[PDB]
């Protein structure tokens, strides 16, 4: 998920822009639903996954928000010990202390039902016990007792006119999540929100620590600690799941690293390449970033170092000078199905190579395969969600930076080789890979765009449409599931606030019993292609100007 | 007047709901949620609390199993009975809402069932302010709020140890899974502010 938000000082004919593409796959029908709320202290207008009654996306005429996942690292396993004497008991603060445990029954259609046990310690769910150690895993959440409240808190929100009042339901939203705020006046702000543990001295957060009461969490952090910034000098704030703020420790998860080697910069290209960007421009950076090879960048240089001797007959240089042409954009040929130039296939078989002799190399195996995907892996469906650097490539990224890189080498992973030795290899394996597929005539090579599906089986892998229902369209974009932009104070309206979105395949899901889908089925589906966008209308007079139908209800609770 | 809920559809058929309570306009909001997406919300709520395998067949039971491992629904009621009523009123107009629109359906399947439920074999039951919660608890806090790999993190430092020697295998966990790396583009600039705190790196809990 993306967001770039443009305060006063950055933005053209307008105080503050806020762009959002929330990442969350793509759905049949969408992942988020659209809806305006007015009254009872509301008077909001935008789109929210799953309709949740917060929107996440949205704003109310004064203010406007969004979101992108944080992953800061909120949650920390406890290891329970436990005794072969004591079934269901765990060792804490020197007592053998009982578990909690309940009893589910899961029914199944045309089956047979079944029955287990949840566990649960003073430190949450049992995930997963070892009999032959007598140790049962609990995976604490610092967010555990506060999902009810960040709910209300993503709804309360949305009835704030100003920044402290913002920040007030930031501080009540438990979860690890960034928010980003933007005004009429042209203030700009974020918050990396969540729970975090105070963790005692001595955790390191990254591997499990023992559940016999010394290793505990002294409690939570403070709302102060958590990373913010109000009206930041730069003049933006941009987002792209990256590190929220200098030493700030990301998600534990082994293939989830912040370093050197991060999509945000493509973001930060575009917003410093002009002194100020209009709403059009600020849209615009959703298209380039959608298209955006996000290798390129990062290996270009030390590939261009590694052939720079060579002779200009050389495969290995013919393929760095491609790459060299080359912004990294990708485009469709006239066929829907191939990409007009051949980059990404040539990073892809070349990071591959180099994944497999370095990184991989050095990882004992079956860890080693954690470290050999290249970021180009999909389905003929095309990718699941966005498109990243890998892990492995972020690693070796600091390995080709050299002592340029803060991360100590501990292990040299070109295993005393010199880089350009192995990065030239790598381009000999892709020179016979590619021109064994291809042919040796570069530029002819027609080389296979990836596609983008709105599937009919929900995130889970649960069916949310029949099959058929499933939609295809023959771009892939690395963008958000849906997009939506806020412009504040523009100079070319007298309106305080003019905002845009698009939720495809569209508003309904509806399908009649006969098999007649709805009206509004399918009528965004073109629009998301095209990078097009529909208003999002607020007051009363917009709406009644826009009507296509309304209903009047007549309720006692 | 307090009873009244108009609802507005745009040409994208968005809807706008007017009301003038609590209980009303959350209402007026489950009430175009269940006339746009009651089957993706019917199968969320599934998803959600591991009732899959009821409707789908044994090939979610594991999927069932692992979803109602990873929370404690009790603990949820008990958030949801804490509630102030202005809160709670929320989470109840929205159920109420869906089932309004939920009944009028069960009461007229021939023209306003959606075509899945016949497909899947099955009809829509109502819903109670936990199986909103649930949605959000499923969909946004597990998927996006509940990520560790620390089990899997310790089984690579034992090998790393294994194959390197305690220091070194520690040093290597450290180059491959760094706690923080100073060259990371930051949302915030350094020049506003960095955090604070400073983190053990090596493993010093079970030291
Ligand atoms: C790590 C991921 C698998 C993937 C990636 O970074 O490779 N990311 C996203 O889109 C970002 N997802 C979101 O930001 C989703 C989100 C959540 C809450 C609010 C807005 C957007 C992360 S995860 O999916
Ligand atoms: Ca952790």
């Amino acid at each position: 998920s993306n967001m770039w938000v443009i305060g006063k000082s950055k933005a053209q004919d307008a105080k503050a822009i806020m762009v959002n593409g929330p990442q969350f796959g793509w759905y049949a029908p969408a992942y988020t639903y659209g809806i305006g709320l007015h009254g009872a202290g509301y008077d909001v207008t935008g789109n929210t996954p799953f309709a949740y009654p917060g929107l996440v996306f949205g704003h109310n005429g004064v203010i406007s928000w969004g979101s992108t996942a944080g992953f800061g690292d909120d949650v920390d396993i406890f290891a329970e010990r436990l005794s072969a004497e004591k079934p269901g008991y765990y060792l804490h603060n020197g007592k053998w202390v009982k578990m909690l445990s309940r009893e589910e029954t899961i029914t199944v259609k045309n089956g047979q039902a079944e029955t287990f046990t949840v566990w649960r310690t003073v430190h949450g769910n049992i995930l997963q016990t070892d009999q032959t150690t007598q140790t049962a895993y609990a995976k604490s959440r610092a967010w555990d007792g506060k999902e009810v409240a960040s709910l209300l808190a993503w709804t309360h929100q949305m009835k704030a006119k100003n920044w402290q009042e913002w920040t007030q339901q930031a501080a009540k939203q438990a979860l690890t999540i960034n928010w980003y705020y933007a005004d009429v006046n042209g203030n700009i702000g974020y918050v990396h929100t969540g729970a975090y543990p105070d963790r005692q001295s001595g955790h390191d957060p990254r591997l499990p620590v023992p559940g016999t009461g010394k290793w505990d969490w002294k409690g939570l952090l403070p709302f102060e600690m958590n990373p913010k910034v109000y009206n930041p000098q730069s003049g933006y704030i941009a987002n792209w799941n990256n590190s929220p703020q200098k030493d700030y420790p990301a998600s534990d998860l082994f293939a989830f690293l912040w370093g050197g080697a991060d999509r945000v910069t493509e973001i930060d290209r575009l917003l410093e390449q002009k002194p100020r960007l209009t709403a059009d421009q600020a849209w615009d950076v959703i298209r380039q970033t959608s298209r955006q090879d996000l290798n390129l960048r990062l290996f270009l240089p030390t590939l261009q170092a590694a052939t720079s001797g060579l002779t200009q007959s050389d495969p290995r240089r013919q393929l760095v000078e491609t790459l060299t042409r080359w912004d990294g954009i990708n485009l469709l040929n006239d066929d829907g199905k191939t990409w007009q130039q051949p980059g990404s296939a040539i990073l892809n078989v070349w990071l591959t190579s180099m994944l497999k002799r370095t990184v991989v190399a050095a990882v004992p195996m079956p860890f080693d395969k954690w470290y050999s995907a290249s970021g180009y892996e999909t389905t003929q469906d095309g990718p699941t969600g966005s498109l990243n650097i890998s892990v492995g490539a972020k690693i070796l990224y600091e390995a080709v930076q050299g002592d340029k890189s803060p991360i100590p080498q501990a292990v040299d992973l070109f295993a005393g080789k010199p880089q350009q030795e192995v990065v030239l290899a790598a381009l000999e394996d892709t020179w016979e890979t590619l021109s064994k597929r291809y042919g040796n005539n570069v530029s002819n090579w027609k080389t296979p765009a990836m596609a983008l599906t709105f599937r009919a089986n929900n995130f889970f892998g649960v069916p949310q449409a029949a099959a058929e229902e499933t939609r295809h369209q023959a771009e892939y974009q690395n963008r958000g599931t849906e997009n939506d932009m806020i412009v504040f104070s523009p100079t070319t309206s007298d309106r305080p606030v003019l905002a845009w979105d698009v939720v495809a395949p569209g508003q309904s899901g509806f399908i009649a019993p006969d098999g007649t889908v709805d009206k509004h089925y399918e009528d965004q589906l073109k629009m998301y292609e095209n990078f097009g966008r529909k208003s999002l209308w607020l007051t009363k007079q917009d709406v009644e100007a826009h009507k296509e139908s309304q209903e009047v209800l007549h309720v006692q609770r | 007047s307090s009873s009244e809920i108009k609802i507005v559809r745009d040409e994208y058929g968005m809807p706008h709901i007017y009301a003038n309570d609590t209980w009303h306009l959350f209402y007026g909001y489950g009430y175009v949620v269940a006339q746009d997406r009651l089957f993706q919300m019917e199968m969320a709520r599934r998803s959600t609390q591991g009732t899959v395998a009821e409707v789908l067949g044994k090939d979610f039971v594991k999927f069932d199993k692992d979803i109602r491992r990873n929370y404690w629904p009790d603990a949820i009621r008990a958030q949801i009975a804490a509630l102030s009523p202005e809160d709670m009123s929320i989470l109840q107009g929205y159920a109420d809402g869906m089932n309004a629109w939920i009944d009028k359906v069960n009461t007229n399947p021939e023209t306003l069932l959606p075509k899945q439920f016949n497909t899947f074999g099955f009809t829509p039951k109502r819903w109670e302010p936990f199986d909103v919660a649930m949605i959000f608890v499923g969909t946004m806090a597990n998927r996006f709020s509940d990520s560790t790999s620390e089990i899997d993190n310790l089984a690579l430092l034992t090998a790393l140890k294994d194959k390197y020697g305690v220091s070194q295998g520690m040093a290597v966990f450290n180059q491959l899974k760094w706690l923080v790396n100073p060259s990371a583009p930051t949302t915030i600039a350094v020049q506003e502010s960095n955090y604070p705190l400073k983190f053990n790196q090596q493993n010093s809990q079970t030291a």
